[PDB]
Order: structure tokens, then C-alpha cells, then sequence
């Protein structure tokens, strides 16, 4: 299957640069698009740009415009991010993902740590925590502040890893996903729900809408067990 | 830009998988049949209901010299009884109108917008240029400034026969630069 | 279940006019173009008229021009051509024929007509004996083979033609596989494998031509089993 290879961790001061690569074995890498998307320590997920390497054009988030730049080396396969003017607010681990004709990232990369030291759709996501024991249904919202019709996408972030993708369409179940996860909801209010909960559930879990850039996060659920 | 707002449907979404949930790695791709410099993609054996279906069939028509002609084959509902059935292709106005990735999803642009100087000739041999009539043709210029990639559908997946099911074809027709 | 049936045949005096009708049935007779395709007693193929789906787009041969109007009625399943100012070079039998993905793939039997008071080259005669591997060939020009698929018609006197082989190598379903054909530049030829006696008929090959803006056939082959 296909596999996205990230350049090694980096340090950076102040004001400097840092390029991260992205390198993309198996599928076709030419025709479809690479995201970029950034996660500060213990925050949530943020979208940076995109790019469909035969363009040699990326498109980009406000927050970064001017400041970054994305290209696609064909030869290789490889997808760069370059990030200047740096802060101690840009220290993130930063993620490549690629969508695979399901208009979804729903391959990712290991994701890259950077330290620097010395009109968009608002998604709403309760409850910021919720505390279940096993066997007990799951239930997770999320509201879209305009219609995203059923272009959402539940995922599944344990700790120290990428977010793995469970469900688009808004009900759609990834290819190995167990049953008992099911997706509903159209318009703006969606929901996520695990029928008996078991030991492998237990994670942080985002909604994402993917009907237009910059694809918004909602600020995540973390289900954990009860003591 | 005008003409565009008349012949395109500017709400219409899709992508390259459908509703098949198939991502793009285990796709079948295969090349077109390339003879001297008519380029062909033909579905006609390809869509039949099977046991695995849904299937993806893309069909990739890479063009990097000039005059090329593109000919592609959709076959018909009611061409052999019950696998055709429910058998659809987008956009319906080819290749008038096709299909480009625009952030990830596929919309409807003008093909004469898109490759200009462009030739899409009204008949094919004494058919219509529409998939209502089974196939689709039209001749690049001589010259293409700009990489270029645009596609069409011919989805026979909603089609069910026994508990077998049809697959999905998919052209992608990438235009590298030539001709300086 | 396609069939197609011509009706309006007959004999007509030199300079009379005659509208022949052909009904549709078992397909979508809005999805496919239609043809008329003409056979004088003895000679060859000659393709006289085609019309759209739609109606949006008619095209006659040269031979018929200017005397000769398709037309048809989708409601009524119906195609239609009047043939006015005619001649005894019109004596021929007249089929209906479907358009196919590539030469037209479903004739009629043809409808009879008697007024009384640019093309491909193919070997006039072939010949095996059973068993044999036997070679058909058809060569053209730029303008037809040189830049469209070959097409071949197998054709038992009496009948109508029978498609073999369309868009240069595939086989309508119920074609042997023994039955190939290949195509380079403006050559092409037929190969019939394990030939047998039901193979004795002759054999057209068929082509669009851009030039002239209609199907072009070759003269015919005659192919005897010894």
C-alpha cells in the first residue's frame, strides 16, 4: 500500500527556515494532491496547503501566505514544505497526507517535529472529553458553522501518531475499520458513534470537513476509559 | 467567464473513486491502445457485472506529441441485456465538457477553455460526439503550453446483476507540454 | 432481440419516385445512429445515407445526393428514406443497418427495389482447403485506412452481410475466435483459422472515410473451401 516518508526531526532559531520532505512510495503521485497539515505540542490539527505536483502550483492557508511555499519533485516523488520566517509558535509536528481519488487524506506520513527555540468553515466538536467504561456506546458531535453537505471525515489520533482516517463521506467506513464505528449526520451536524466500546478505542478522535480549503478540524474528543 | 455559466454544471461534484470506496492504489490502471496517433480507451469488455465488483477500471491516455486523437468507448445500456442497465457516464456533455481536479474533487470545465485550439468534431464516423451514442472523440492542437489533466466517467458499478456488481471506468487524459 | 425490417420495395419506372421504411425493434432506437446500405444484384456494398440520433446530423454518398432524403421518427421507431429521380444504376437491394462502435453492426434483409421500364482494393478471389489458415486483403488510402479502423463483413448470397470483425480486431459476440484481423498504415487483411466449408461466402472489408464523409467497402472477396 502506499507509505509517505518524512525528512528527520530539526531544530530551528528564530527567524530561520526549515524545508521538510515527503517522500511518496506506491500509487500515483503526479495526479493527486499532497496536504500538508501541523499539530503544536498537545493541540489540535491545522491545515497548511496543498498540492497536485503537475501544477508546480500550491495553494495555501492566510495564516501562512507569504511565508511558506510547497513544491513536488516528480523525478523523486517527493513533496517539499518550506516554512520561513519561524517562531516558537511554529514548533509542531508537521504531517504530509495525500488523497487517493476519495477526495480524503487518507494516507499520511509519521510526521515531522520542528523545535524553534532559542469566511472558513468553523468546526465545533463536543465533548471536548468524554470518560466510558468498556462495552458502553461512544457518542461524538460535531457541528459545521456552514453546510458542508457530507463532505466530513472522522478520525482516529492515538499518542505519538499520525491521525488514521475511520470514516468520510460522513458515514462511509475506511477499509478495515470494525463495525462497530458508524457515521451519520448531513449539513451540520454530524456524529460519531461506537456501538461497545473496547480497549483499542480509547483516543483522541477529529472531525474534519473537506468541502472546500482550508479544511478545518474540529478541536477533538479524547475518550478515555473511567477509572 | 460567459458561455461557461450556460454549458457547465458549476454545483457538480464528484471524484475519481465514486461511491466504489476503492482508493486510487489498488485501482486497475492500464494504458490506452495507442496506434500511430489515434489514443483509445474501450470499455467495452471492461464494466461487465463480477463476482469482486466494484471494480475501478482507469484508463490512462498520456499525450506528449502533437495531433494526437483521443477516441473513447462507453458501451451502451441495453448493448447485452442486464449488464448495462443502470450504466452511466459523466459529464454527459462530452467531451465538450469534462471533468478536472479542482482542490481534490472533480468539476466540470470546458475542454475548448481548457486545451484551446482544440478540435472536437460534431460526428463520429456518421455518429453523434456523445456517450448517448456509445463513444467520444476529439484532436489535440499541434501545440500545448501546460501540463493538463482531465477526465471522464463511464460508472456501470449501480448496475447489479445476480449478486455480482459493475465496475467503474475512468479516463485520464494527461497532456504533458509539447510542441515548445 | 434487434430487428430491423424494411418495407416499400418494388419495381419503378426510370425517372419515378419510391420511399422506402424500416422499422426498429429490441434496442433504444434513440441511443444509435442509423444507415442505408445498398447492393445492386451481383455487385458490392455501396453505403447511401446515414442519420443521427437526433436527426441533428445527415449524411448522403455523392451517387445519391440531391435526389435521395433520410429521415426518421423515434416515436414510430422509424427510418425513412424517398429516393426521387431514379435510375436503373438505383437497382438495387436496400438495407437499414444500425450503427455500431465501429462499421454498422445489425442489417435487414433488405428491401428490393427494380428501376426498370474512394473505395477499397481487396483481392477478388481467395481459396483453401479445410483446415487451412486462409488470408483476406483490404488496402486503402489515408483517408479511410490510414487513419480509421478496418471493419469486415462476411456476406452468404441472399443474405445480408454479417459483422466479423469491427474496429479492427474485436469480434461481435458469436464470432469464432478463429476469425482475426490486423491493420498497419493503410493496409489490413482477415485470418480465418480451422477453415471450414460454412466459411464459403464472400467478404467485405469496411472503413470510414474522412474525405468523402461515409463508409467506404471494398469490392468483395470470394472465398471457396476446396
Amino acid at each position: 500500500q502506499v507509505q509517505l516518508v518524512q525528512s528527520g526531526a530539526e531544530v530551528k532559531k528564530p527567524g530561520s527556515s526549515v524545508k521538510v520532505s515527503c517522500k511518496v512510495s506506491g500509487g500515483t503521485f503526479n495526479t493527486y494532491a499532497i496536504i500538508w497539515v501541523r499539530q503544536a505540542p498537545g493541540q489540535g490539527l491545522e491545515w497548511m496547503g496543498a498540492i497536485i505536483p503537475f501544477q508546480d502550483r500550491g495553494q495555501y492557508a492566510q495564516k501562512f501566505q507569504g511565508r511558506v511555499t510547497i513544491t513536488a519533485d516528480k523525478s523523486t516523488s517527493t513533496a517539499y514544505m518550506e516554512l520561513s520566517s519561524l517562531r516558537s509558535e511554529d514548533t509542531a509536528v508537521y504531517y504530509c497526507a495525500k488523497e487517493s481519488g476519495r477526495a480524503v487524506a487518507d494516507r499520511w506520513g509519521q510526521g515531522t517535529l520542528v523545535t524553534v527555540s532559542s469566511s472558513d468553515i468553523v468546526m465545533t466538536q463536543s465533548p471536548a472529553s468524554l470518560a466510558l467504561s468498556l462495552g458502553e456506546r461512544a457518542t461524538l458531535y460535531c457541528r459545521a458553522s456552514h453546510s458542508i453537505s457530507s463532505w466530513l471525515a472522522w478520525y482516529q489520533q492515538k499518542p505519538g501518531k499520525a491521525p488514521k482516517l475511520l470514516i468520510y463521506k460522513a458515514s462511509t467506513l475506511e477499509s478495515g475499520v470494525p463495525s462497530r464505528f458508524s457515521g451519520s449526520g448531513s449539513g451540520t451536524e454530524f456524529t460519531l458513534t461506537i456501538s461497545s466500546l473496547q480497549p483499542d478505542d480509547f483516543a483522541t478522535y477529529y472531525c474534519q470537513q473537506y468541502k472546500s480549503y482550508p479544511w478545518t478540524f474540529g478541536q477533538g474528543t479524547k475518550l478515555e476509559i473511567k477509572r | 467567464g460567459v458561455d461557461e455559466l450556460d454549458k457547465i454544471d458549476l454545483s457538480y461534484e464528484t471524484t475519481e473513486s465514486g461511491d466504489t470506496a476503492v482508493s486510487e492504489d489498488s485501482y486497475d490502471k492500464y494504458a490506452s491502445q495507442n496506434t500511430n496517433k489515434e489514443y483509445v480507451c474501450d470499455f467495452t469488455d471492461q464494466l461487465k457485472p463480477t463476482e469482486s465488483g466494484p471494480k475501478v477500471k482507469k484508463c490512462e491516455v498520456k499525450v506528449n506529441e502533437p495531433l494526437i486523437k483521443v477516441k473513447i468507448i462507453c458501451p451502451l445500456k441495453g448493448s447485452v441485456e442486464k449488464l448495462y442497465d443502470n450504466i452511466e457516464y459523466v459529464p454527459k456533455k462530452s467531451p465538450y465538457v469534462v471533468l478536472t481536479k479542482e482542490e481534490t474533487k472533480l468539476k466540470e470545465k470546458l475542454l475548448s477553455k481548457l486545451i484551446y485550439g482544440l478540435l472536437i468534431s460534431p460526428t463520429v464516423n456518421e455518429k453523434e460526439n456523445n456517450f448517448k451514442e456509445g463513444v467520444i472523440e476529439f484532436t489535440l492542437p499541434p501545440v500545448v503550453h501546460k501540463a493538463t489533466v482531465f477526465y471522464f466517467i463511464c460508472d456501470n458499478s449501480k448496475t447489479e446483476d445476480d449478486n455480482k456488481k459493475g465496475n467503474r471506468g475512468i479516463v485520464e487524459v494527461y497532456v504533458e507540454p509539447y510542441g515548445n | 432481440e434487434v430487428q430491423l425490417v424494411e418495407s416499400g420495395g418494388g419495381l419503378v419506372k426510370p425517372g419515378g419516385s419510391l420511399r422506402l421504411s424500416c422499422t426498429a425493434s429490441g434496442f433504444p432506437f434513440t441511443s444509435y445512429s442509423m444507415n442505408w446500405v445498398r447492393q445492386a444484384p451481383g455487385k458490392g456494398l455501396e453505403w447511401v445515407s446515414s442519420i443521427t440520433s437526433s436527426s441533428a446530423y445527415v449524411k448522403y454518398a455523392d451517387s445519391v445526393k440531391g435526389r435521395f432524403t433520410i429521415s426518421r421518427d423515434n416515436a414510430k421507431n422509424l427510418l425513412s428514406l424517398q429516393m426521387n429521380s431514379l435510375r436503373v444504376g438505383d437497382t438495387a437491394v436496400y438495407y437499414c443497418a444500425r450503427a455500431g462502435v465501429g462499421a454498422p453492426d445489425y442489417w435487414g434483409q433488405g428491401a428490393q427495389v427494380t428501376v426498370s421500364s474512394s473505395v477499397l482494393t481487396q483481392p477478388p478471389s481467395a481459396s483453401g482447403t479445410p483446415g487451412q489458415r486462409v488470408t483476406i486483403s483490404c488496402s486503402g488510402r489515408s483517408s479511410n485506412l490510414g487513419s480509421n479502423t478496418v471493419n469486415w463483413y462476411q456476406q452468404v448470397p441472399g443474405t445480408a452481410p454479417k459483422l466479423l470483425i469491427y474496429l479492427k480486431n474485436q469480434r461481435p459476440s458469436g464470432v469464432p475466435d478463429r476469425f482475426s484481423g490486423s491493420q498497419s498504415g493503410t493496409s489490413a487483411s482477415l485470418a480465418i483459422s480451422g477453415l471450414q466449408s460454412d466459411d464459403d461466402a464472400d467478404y467485405y472489408c469496411a472503413a470510414w472515410d474522412d474525405n468523402l464523409d461515409g463508409w467506404v467497402f471494398g469490392g468483395g472477396t470470394k472465398l471457396t473451401v476446396l
